[PDB]
């Protein structure tokens, strides 16, 4: 039985244009543990992306937090793309400043 | 300071063609990670995940490491055995997970013991509440069950639970006590959103809190709007604290008829807020 | 302290 990843994309701090922050990609509720997470800036992959240690919850599903450093701007688009066995194609989630 | 718990979350995942199985042991005190063994490192050792564990000396770590390496071997055997039970190929990757531990009361006495296994995301076998019988989830699990009943595994577990688990939790709780009682109250605020229509979205935010447990509600003159509210799963800020929000869609001009309530253990009293257009 | 696991 496989479980489809749930994803949230958001900043550590309240977004301010031109002020350094941290962008997070929180991936939960998936199984198996193998997963591929990429963070994109204007459609292009971001290279330095730290990954936290992996953990699992009471329902056996795994969860992990991916994060990268960034300086939000008015027009830059950000997203998180997840590749996982439970899904036909990779799931891309866009960052919403108000979410 | 009432009920407490000490649990180990174990993971063994086969990686045919890429190397040896990945093995991890992660311990929790009151749902707080305190120790971790990860076999995918240098010369794998048990490590402190909370500064208050650093008080335990060299002996402790060496003995916990050795046990972890032995556990790793046992799980490697388990992965092989389950291919046989389920007639599965040697080329596929599979996962075994365990949750093992205990929960005590304020008096230090055992309230409940856990020893539950899972294969590929599904329950496999679990030690019942009585600490004497096992619940098998499928036919493969029945094999282990007969085997474990015969060996008296239940008795070995009850012994670990009532003694070691329980006794070590007490130790852990008196070195981690102050730390585990840590409280970071939320800072809340309301944001206002609109896309040119006759509706607005009010979003209530709770930032910087710890622990994770929290409740956000939107009220329409005393009535909780659970059915029409949108809300995210509490998430980690990445700095140790958590975040969460709850939004509601209200008619343009009626913002002042809605109130957001924030309930968290670190608050003297629940927070009450409304949309507040800036100076 | 974690328990020592046996075989399935």
């Amino acid at each position: 039985i496989q479980k489809t990843p749930q994803i949230q994309v958001y900043s550590r701090h309240p977004p301010e244009n031109g002020k350094p922050n941290i962008l997070n990609c929180y991936v939960t509720q998936f199984h198996p543990p193998h997963i591929e997470i990429q963070m994109l800036k204007n459609g292009k992959k971001i290279p330095k992306v730290e990954m936290s240690d992996m953990s699992f919850s009471k329902d056996w599903s795994f969860y992990i937090l991916a994060h990268t450093e960034f300086t939000p701007t008015e027009t830059d688009t950000y997203a998180c793309r997840v590749k996982h066995d439970s899904m036909a194609e990779p799931k891309t989630v866009y960052w919403d400043r108000d979410m | 300071m009432g009920p407490h718990s000490l649990r180990y979350f174990v993971t063994a995942v086969s990686r045919p063609g890429l190397g040896e199985p990945r093995y991890m042991e992660v311990g929790y005190v009151d749902d707080t990670e305190f120790v971790r063994f990860d076999s995918d490192a240098e010369n794998p050792r048990y490590e402190p995940r909370a500064r208050w564990m650093e008080q335990e000396g060299p002996e402790y770590w060496e003995r916990e490491t050795q046990k972890a390496k032995g556990n790793e071997q046992s799980f490697r055997v388990d992965l092989r055995t389950l291919l046989g039970y389920y007639n599965q190929s040697k080329g596929g990757s599979h996962t075994i997970q365990v949750i093992s531990g205990c929960e005590v009361g304020s008096d230090g006495r055992l309230l409940r013991g856990y020893q539950q296994y899972a294969y590929d995301g599904c329950d496999y076998i679990a030690l019942n509440e009585d600490l004497k019988t096992w619940t098998a989830a499928d036919m493969a699990a029945l094999i282990t069950k007969h085997k474990w009943e015969q060996a008296g595994e239940a008795e070995r577990l009850r012994a670990y639970l009532e003694g070691t688990c329980v006794e070590w939790l007490r130790r852990y709780l008196k070195n981690g006590n102050a730390t585990l009682l840590r409280t970071d109250s939320p800072k809340a605020h309301v944001t206002h959103h609109s896309r040119p229509e006759d509706k607005v979205t009010l979003r209530c935010w709770a930032l910087g809190f710890y622990p994770a447990d929290i409740t956000l509600t939107w009220q329409l003159n005393g009535e909780e709007l659970i059915q029409d509210m949108e809300l995210v799963e509490t998430r980690p800020a990445g700095d140790g604290t958590f975040q969460k929000w709850a939004s509601v869609v209200v008619p343009l001009g009626k913002e002042q008829y809605y109130t957001c309530h924030v309930y968290h253990q670190g608050l003297p009293e629940p927070l009450t807020l409304r949309w507040e257009p800036p100076p | 302290k974690v328990i020592t696991f046996i075989d399935l």
